[PDB]
C-alpha cells in the first residue's frame, strides 16, 4: 500500500503509514540501476541535457524536502518514530465535529481541510508548547 | 478531549507540479546505438517498479492542465540540441547548387554543387541527389537553385549516425512525488478517477513525432474515445482514441545512396548518391475493412449533438503548413510524410452500414493505396533557426507504423447547427503528447497530519 | 525575543532559548513570499546575477551549518531537545569561579570566553565519554 | 560540582561576515517595469519581518570595516552587467560623426553620422543630437569629432527600456545570521551600541548613485553628525549627517526627442532628436533659509578642535575628475549633475548668526539658483571599459531629490592649526554606501553553549 | 584506533567503534586549515580546476552518504547512539554457525559476508518490524 | 537465540574508488610563488594527520589497478590547463623566422623573426636565440626555418612567471574514505599486506615529470625491488626500486638571457637573448662506485629466471620518441633531458664483482660524465595540440636530482630463453606515477553491521 489502504479512514490510514512510507521512499533502488555511466551497450554520446541534470535536480529538491522534514522532527523532539504526540489541544477553531467521525469520514483529508488553517494554526504552538513549555510524563506515585 | 495529535508517514496525495526523470529499460541500454535519436546516460527503468492500484479512492485529473507535457517537450528539445552539438556543420555545404531534373512532378534531380575541403584553397566539386524541397528555383535572377533552409538560417548535419528511430522511454518521479494514474478507459482529460493506481515511474511510451495522428502509441480499449479541450470551440482540436489499430505501409521501394564525403577536418557529409535501377516513387497500401469498422465506430462515437443521429462530415484541411496539413513522422531517420487524402472523402452520417465494406466481398480498389512522401530537413516544435540534414538510409525505406489516435478540428467557417464538419488539424503538436497523459497526474505525498485525538 | 531577553544571564538566557530559536529560523517564510519567478507585475528580464545565485548560496551555506548541528546532535545522542546533559565535568581548566555567578554575571559569554578553549577543551571528551563510556541513569533500588 | 552542561538554542551573537540577500517589497514587484535599473526575480520582503529591539545589551559596530558595502557594490555590478547583456550594441554607432554647433558654451550641436542597417551593404545616414561630452574635436587632423568613449573601448546601448530610477531594496540575512542594528542617532561607525535591535532583514534603502552628496536616503535625526574614518587624516573624507533635508529642483525645462531607429536585426538606437521650441539650458532653484540653518548646524557641529570656537572654512575642490569635483546622480535615466559651487562660498566661523537669513525678510537673490548639467554615458565604480548610452526621456526632465548627508575632505595643502579647510571630496564612492551602514552589523547566532552546572 | 583495534573480533571491534568513528570523521579540521583563500604567501592565480572543485565534490558526495546514514537512523528510530537493537531475528538463512564464534572468528566480516545477502535480507524487515510492528519493552509487573 | 542486532561506528574497510583531494603543507603556502607549476588555493595539509598503523590486519593491494593514478593525472591536466589560461598567447610569434647558425652540432643559432606590436600596423623586428628543436629547415622550398610546433597547432606562452619546480603535494581522502597504506618494503603492486596503516591523507610526494626514471621520489629501503605488471610480457615495463640514490648533476654551465619584450596589449615574450662569454654545452658528472653497487644489486635482483644465475643484459632503446628513448624532466622551468647512454653498456651477468669498482682505486674516467640536453616546448601526457614556450632562467641552470627508481622493457625481439635483455622503456608515463602507489589503497569505511546476538 504505497498510497492506498485509506479511502476514508483515520485508523486504517494510520496503520498503513509504514507501508506507505517504505513504498514511497523506494526510488533509491531505481537510481541504483542507472547502468547509465556513458553508454548503453556499444556507443554513445554525452547527451547530458538540462533534462537529466534537472532529473538529479528534482531529486535534490525532493530529498531536501525530506531533510526539512527531519529538521522539523528535530525541532519538536519528534524524530523517534511516526508515533509522537503534541502538548497542544485542538482549538475550538475547527468546527464542532465528532472526533471518531472526523477519523472515519474525514479520510484525514476532510478534518485537515476544514482544520486546514486550523491544523496549521495548531502547528506553530508545538515548538514552544512541547519544547518551550516542555513537561515530562504523568505525575503518579509508587 | 480532542487533544491535537501529529502523525507521520500518513497517506496523503496532493497536486504535484514537479520535474520528472528519464527512464529507459534494459532493452534500451542493449540497443547499442550510441544514440538512436532518444537514449542518454540517464537512469534505466528499475526491474520491477511498484504500481499500487488504489481502489475505493478518487482522483481528479486534467491532462491538458498537466504540466508533464511541458517538461517532456523541453527535455526533448534540450536532448536534441545537445545531440546536434557533436554533429558536423554544413555551412559551406550551403553554397549555391545547380540541380538537373533528370527524373522527370518527380522531385528527383541530381544536384552538383561545390563542397569545400580541409585546406582553405583546395576545393573540389561534388554532386548529390536533392529533392525539390531542399532547394528552390530563383525567379528574381533565375540563375540556379538555393536551399530554402540556407537563405534563412545556418545549415548543419543531423548526426547521420544518430538514427531517428523511436525507443521506449520511462518517466520516473522524484522521492516523495508520485504519479497517480487513472485506470479508466472512458476517462477524459479533466475528470475524476476511482481507478487510481499510484505509479512511481510512469509506464513506458513511444514518442514518435507525428502530425494529426499517432504512431506506435498507447491504445485506448473497450471503446472509441473522442475528446477535445473545447468541443464547442471549433478551433479546438478534436482528439480521438480509436479502439483498434491499422497496418500502415509507409515503405519506399526505391533504394538510397550514401556518399560519405569528408568535408572538414574530420567532418563528412552523406550526400544522397544515385539510385540503382529505375527510380520510382514511394507508395503505400493500407487495409480497408478494419478502417471502415473504426470509421463506423467514430461516426457512431461522433454523434455528440448530431441532429437526429446523423451529423458526421469530414473534409480535407483547407491548407496551410506542410506539417499541419498532412501526417508527418520519422521512421529510420527519413522523415516520412504518408499523405491523408483518403480519410477526408467519406461520410457515415445516415448509415454507418451503407459505407461499410465486407471483407469476403472486398472490392477491387478496396486496399487503400495512396502516395507517400519523405523529407531530409526538419524544424522541431516549429522553431525557425539552424536546420539539419537527414542522411540517406542506403536501402529500401520500410516503415511499419500503427494507428491508435486521431486529431480533428471542427469547421468554424460553416453552419453552426446545419452539419458538423471536422477537418484534419495538426496545429497543436502537444495534443499528440497529451493523448496518453489523461490518466497520469504527478501527485505529491505529505506525511504530516494533524488530528484531534483523545 | 529573537536574541534579546538575555543581557547578563544564564538562567533567563536558558529559558528564552526556544523563543530565540523560533525567531531565528523564521527566514523560510521570507523565502516563501519570493513572488520572484520571472517578473514583478508586467515585464522583466533574467537579471539572475551572482548576487542572487549567492543569496541562495549563502542560504545553502547557513542551512548546511544547521545540518552539521543536527549531525553533532546525532553523534552525542543529544538530538531529543535543547535539554541534554554531558557525562563530562568542567575541568579545573577554567579559573576558579562561582558557578551561579558565572551564570548571572557571565551572560553565558564571559564563562564561555575564559573557558573558551576550556569550553572546547571540554567539548571533544563528550563523544567518547557520553557515547564511548556510555552509562545509563542512576543506580537505585525499589 | 561544576558538571559541564551543554545547551542549545542559546542566545548568542558573534561577528558575522557573510553574504546578504536581496529583498524588494510588494510595491516593488508592482512597479511593473521589466527592470527599472534595480529590480530582479529576487525574493520580496516578507510582510512583517521581526526587528527585535535588544535592550540592556551592548554591541560594538564598525561601518567602515563592515563587509556589507563590498557585497552590495559587487552585486550591484553583477546586476548591472547582467542587465547590460540583453541591451543592443552600438559598435557601428561608433563611426565618426560630424556635429554642427547649431545652438551657440551651449553643448547642443546636432550631430549627423553614419548608422548602419540590417544588410551588410545597405547603409543610410542619420543625425541625432550629441553634447560636447560624447565627442571631442580632433586637433591632430581636425577632420571631425570622435566619441571619447569610442576611441578608448567598445560602445553599447544602456537598455533605454530599463530606466535608471531608484527603487526600494531590502537586504535579508541567511538562516542563523542576524543583522544587529544600532538604534542610536549619535552612533558613529566604529562604536559600541546599547540600542541593539536584531534585524533579520535590514530596513529598506534607496541606493541612488550620487557623488559628494546623498539623494533620498536615511535621515539622521535629533542632531547633525559629522564623522570621518580619520579626522586628523585630511585626505579622509568627512562624512556628515544633516539633521533636516532640502528641496532640490534638478529639473530641465527643455524637452527631449527620441528617434527610435532600427540599426541591427532587432536592435534600435534612441538618438536624441531635435528639441521643439527655443532650446534653453537646464536650471535649478534651491531654498535658502533651511540651508542656512543646517549650515549653522554643521559649523556648530564642525567645531571639533576649532581654535576658540571659530575655525570653519569651506572651499571648492581644486579640481579633478568630473565625478569627484561635482555632484552627479541618476534621475529618470538621465544622469543629472547639478553643480555645487554655491556651498563652497560661505563661512560660519565667527557668527553662525551673521550668515543666517530671515525667511520673512528673505533677500532678493536668496533662492539658490545655479546651472544644472546632465549626461548620456557613464562608467560605474570608476571602471574603464565598454561604455553605455543613455536614451532620451522625451520630456521635460523633472528631478526632485532631497538631502540627508554630505562628504568633505579636509585640506592638507594648508596650515595645520591655522584654519580648518574642508573641500568637497567625491573620491570614495563607498562613503556614500556606508553612511547608512553604521548601525547594521551582520551578527552570527550560535546555539551551542557550555557551562558548569551542578 | 581509526580502523584497527579489530583484526578478528566482534566484541573488541564493537568496543572500539566510538574511537573509529571519531578518528574517521576528523577531516573537518583538515578542511579548516585550508589557508587556501587566494594565495599561499605572496602571489597566486585562480588555479581552481576540476581537481579541486571535485575535491569539494567528493567531500559533498561522502557527506551526503553520512546524511543518508542519519536518515536511515531516523527511519528505524535508531538515532540515539551506536547501541540500538532490532526486532528482527537472524533467519536460518545464514548457515549453521556458532554466534560467539561468528563473533570471534568472523571479524564481523565473515559473518557479514556469508550472511551478506542474508544480512541485507534481514535488513529490510526492520522498518516494518521495528516501526510497523512496533512494540515497547518487556511485559513485567512491579 | 541469534537475535539479529545492528551496530554503528563498526570497524569496516571496503574497496574504495573515489576522488582524492589536494593538500600542500604550510611550507607550500610559504613558497610565496603565485604558482610554481604546482600550488593552488587548495586545502593545506593538516598540522598532524592520523596514520593509524593497523597490525594483525590484512589488506590486498593492486597499484596498477588503483584508480589514484587516473584522478592524479586528470587533475594535473586540469591544473596545467587552468594555469595556461592566464598566460599570454604567441600566435603572432608563430611567424616565420630566419635563424643564423652562429655557434657552429651545437643547436645554438640566433634567430631573428618578426614580433608584432600593440597597434595593427606598427610592427618591428626582433631576434632571440632558438635551438634546432623549436624550428626545422624546410626542404620543400628551403626558404627559412619553421617552428614544428607552429605548423601543426597553435602557439602560446608557458607562463614564464610560473616556474616548473617540484613542490610537495598531499592527497587527502573524503570523510568516510580512508587510504589503507601498506607498510611493507618488498610489498609489490597486486599483493596483500599486514602492515596496514590507515591514512586519512596520503604522505607528501614530489611529482617531478620524468621519463624512464625517478627524480626526488619515495625511496624503497632494505632491498632492491624489480616489479612489472607482467614479467613474461616483454612489452610490460619493468619497474625497479633501487635501494639507494645517486647524485645527479644536470647542470648547464652557460648562462641564459631573457629579453622581456612586450608583444600584445599587456603580453610579453621572454625571448632567449645572447649568452655572455664563450657559449659551451651543458655537461653532467655522476658518481661511479655507488652506481656499481646498485647495479650489482639489481643484477642480483634481476636474477628472476636467470639461467644458472647469469642472465642479465641491458641494451639501449632501439629508438623512438624523444620522451621515451631518453630521460626527460623539469628543473627550474627548463625541461632538462640528461641522456642515459652510460647505463645500457654494462653487464653483471657472470660476476657482479667483475664489474664492480673500488672507490679507493677509482679509475681515471670513472666519474660518469655524459652530455646533458634541455628544451623549451613540451606536450604533457603525449597530447598533440596547442604548445607552450619555456622562458629563459637567466642564469647557469643547476639541477640536482636524485635516483630512487627505474623502468625497463624486456626485449621481445630476441631469444626467449637464451639471454634476458632489458631495454629502457619510457612508453608508459603512469608507471612513474604508480611506483609510489603500491601501498596506498583508497579504502571505504562502513559503520553498518549485522550480527546475530543473543
Ligand atoms: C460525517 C460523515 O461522513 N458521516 C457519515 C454518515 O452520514 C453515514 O451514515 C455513515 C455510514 O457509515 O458514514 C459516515 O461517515
Ligand atoms: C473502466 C475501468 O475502470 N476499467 C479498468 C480497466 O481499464 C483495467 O484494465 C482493469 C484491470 O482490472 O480494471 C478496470 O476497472
Ligand atoms: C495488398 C498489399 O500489398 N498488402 C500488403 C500486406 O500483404 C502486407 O502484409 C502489409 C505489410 O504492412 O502491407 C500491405 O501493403
Ligand atoms: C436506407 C435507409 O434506411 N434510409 C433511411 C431513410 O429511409 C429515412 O428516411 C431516413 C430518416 O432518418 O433514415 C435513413
Ligand atoms: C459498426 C460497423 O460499422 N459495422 C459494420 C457492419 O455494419 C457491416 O455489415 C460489416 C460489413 O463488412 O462491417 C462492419
Ligand atoms: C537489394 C538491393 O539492390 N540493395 C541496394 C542497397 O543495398 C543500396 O544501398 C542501394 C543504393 O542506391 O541500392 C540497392
Ligand atoms: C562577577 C560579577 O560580575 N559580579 C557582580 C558583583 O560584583 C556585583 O556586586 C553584583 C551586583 O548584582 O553583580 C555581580 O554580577
Ligand atoms: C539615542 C537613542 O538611542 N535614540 C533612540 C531613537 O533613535 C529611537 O527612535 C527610539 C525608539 O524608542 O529609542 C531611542 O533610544
Ligand atoms: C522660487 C522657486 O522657483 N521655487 C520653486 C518652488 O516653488 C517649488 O515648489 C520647488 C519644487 O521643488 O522648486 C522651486 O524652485
Ligand atoms: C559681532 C560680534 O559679536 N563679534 C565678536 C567680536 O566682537 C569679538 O572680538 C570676537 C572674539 O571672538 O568674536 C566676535
Ligand atoms: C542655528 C542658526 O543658524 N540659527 C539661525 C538664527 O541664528 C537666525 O537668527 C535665524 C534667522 O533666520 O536663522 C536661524
Ligand atoms: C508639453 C510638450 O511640449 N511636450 C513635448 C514632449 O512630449 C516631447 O517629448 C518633446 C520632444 O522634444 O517636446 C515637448
Ligand atoms: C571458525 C573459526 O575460525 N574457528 C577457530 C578455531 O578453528 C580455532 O581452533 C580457534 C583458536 O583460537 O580460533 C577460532 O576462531
Ligand atoms: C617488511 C615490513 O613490514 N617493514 C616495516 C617497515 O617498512 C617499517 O618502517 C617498520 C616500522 O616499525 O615496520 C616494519 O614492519
Ligand atoms: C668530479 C665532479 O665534478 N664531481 C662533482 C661533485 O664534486 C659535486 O659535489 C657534485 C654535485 O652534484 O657534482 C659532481 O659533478
Ligand atoms: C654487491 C656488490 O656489487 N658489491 C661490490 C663488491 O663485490 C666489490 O668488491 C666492491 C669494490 O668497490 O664494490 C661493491
Ligand atoms: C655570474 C654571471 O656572469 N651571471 C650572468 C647571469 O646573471 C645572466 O643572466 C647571464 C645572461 O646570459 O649571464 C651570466
Amino acid at each position: 500500500g504505497f498510497l492506498g489502504a485509506a479511502g476514508s479512514t483515520m485508523g486504517a490510514a494510520s496503520m498503513t503509514l509504514t507501508v506507505q512510507a517504505r513504498q514511497l521512499l523506494s526510488g533509491i533502488v531505481q537510481q541504483q540501476n542507472n547502468l547509465l555511466r556513458a553508454i548503453e551497450a556499444q556507443q554513445h554520446l554525452l547527451q547530458l541535457t538540462v533534462w537529466g541534470i534537472r532529473q538529479l535536480q528534482a531529486r535534490v529538491l525532493a530529498v531536501e524536502r525530506y531533510l526539512r522534514d527531519q529538521q522539523l522532527l528535530g525541532i519538536w523532539g519528534c524524530s523517534g518514530k511516526l508515533i509522537c504526540t503534541t502538548a497542544v489541544p485542538w482549538n475550538a477553531s475547527w468546527s464542532n465535529k465528532s472526533l471518531e467521525q472526523i477519523w472515519n469520514n474525514m479520510t484525514w483529508m476532510e478534518w485537515d481541510r476544514e482544520i486546514n488553517n486550523y491544523t496549521s494554526l495548531i502547528h506553530s504552538l508545538i515548538e514552544e508548547a512541547q519544547n518551550q513549555q516542555e513537561k515530562n510524563e504523568q505525575e503518579l506515585l509508587e | 478531549k480532542l487533544w491535537v495529535t501529529v502523525y507521520y508517514g500518513v497517506p496523503v496525495w496532493k497536486e504535484a507540479t514537479t520535474t520528472l526523470f528519464c527512464a529507459s529499460d534494459a532493452k534500451a541500454y542493449d540497443t547499442e546505438v550510441h544514440n538512436v535519436w532518444a537514449t542518454h546516460a540517464c537512469v534505466p527503468t528499475d526491474p520491477n517498479p511498484q504500481e499500487v492500484v488504489l481502489e475505493n479512492v478518487t482522483e481528479n485529473f486534467n491532462m491538458w492542465k498537466n504540466n508533464m507535457v511541458e517538461q517532456m517537450h523541453e527535455d526533448i528539445i534540450s536532448l536534441w540540441d545537445q545531440s546536434l552539438k557533436p554533429c558536423v556543420k554544413l555551412t559551406p555545404l550551403c553554397v549555391t547548387l545547380n540541380c538537373t531534373d533528370l527524373r522527370n512532378r518527380g522531385e528527383i534531380k541530381n544536384c552538383s554543387f561545390n563542397i569545400t575541403t580541409s585546406i582553405r584553397d583546395k576545393v573540389k566539386k561534388d554532386y548529390a541527389l536533392f529533392y525539390r524541397l531542399d532547394v528552390v528555383p530563383i525567379d528574381n535572377d533565375n540563375t540556379s537553385y538555393r536551399l530554402i533552409n540556407c537563405n534563412t538560417s545556418t545549415i548543419t548535419q543531423a548526426c547521420p549516425k544518430v538514427s531517428f528511430e523511436p525507443i521506449p522511454i520511462h518517466y520516473c518521479t522524484p522521492a516523495g512525488f508520485a504519479i497517480l494514474k487513472c485506470k479508466d478507459k472512458k476517462f477524459n482529460g479533466t475528470g475524476p478517477c476511482k481507478n487510481v493506481s499510484t505509479v512511481q515511474c510512469t509506464h513506458g511510451i513511444r514518442p514518435v513525432v507525428s502530425t494529426q495522428l499517432l504512431l506506435n502509441g498507447s491504445l485506448a480499449e473497450e471503446e472509441v474515445v473522442i475528446r477535445s479541450s473545447n468541443f464547442t470551440d471549433n478551433a479546438k482540436n478534436i482528439i480521438v482514441q480509436l479502439k483498434e489499430s491499422v497496418e500502415i505501409n509507409c515503405t519506399r521501394p526505391n533504394n538510397n545512396t550514401r556518399k560519405s564525403i569528408h568535408i572538414g577536418p574530420g567532418r563528412a557529409f552523406y550526400t544522397t548518391g544515385e539510385i540503382i535501377g529505375d527510380i520510382r516513387q514511394a507508395h503505400c497500401n493500407i487495409s480497408r475493412t478494419k478502417w471502415n469498422n473504426t470509421l463506423n465506430q467514430i461516426a457512431t462515437k461522433l454523434k455528440e449533438q448530431f441532429g437526429n443521429n446523423k451529423t458526421i462530415v469530414f473534409n480535407q484541411s483547407s491548407g496551410g503548413d506542410p506539417e499541419i496539413v498532412m501526417h508527418s513522422f520519422n521512421c529510420g531517420g527519413e522523415f516520412f510524410y504518408c499523405n491523408s487524402t483518403q480519410l477526408f472523402n467519406s461520410t457515415w452520417n445516415f448509415n454507418g452500414t451503407w459505407n461499410l465494406t465486407q471483407s469476403n466481398g472486398t472490392e477491387g480498389n478496396d486496399t487503400i493505396t495512396l502516395p507517400c512522401r519523405i523529407k531530409q530537413i526538419i524544424n522541431m516544435w516549429q522553431e525557425v533557426g539552424k536546420a539539419m540534414y537527414a542522411p540517406p538510409i542506403r536501402g529500401q525505406i520500410r516503415c511499419s507504423s500503427n494507428i491508435t489516435g486521431l486529431i480533428l478540428t471542427r469547421d468554424g467557417g460553416t453552419n453552426s447547427s446545419g452539419s458538423e464538419i471536422f477537418r484534419p488539424g495538426g496545429g497543436d503538436m502537444r495534443d499528440n503528447w497529451r493523448s496518453e497523459l489523461y490518466k497520469y497526474k504527478v501527485v505529491k505525498i505529505e506525511p504530516l497530519g494533524v488530528a484531534p485525538t483523545k
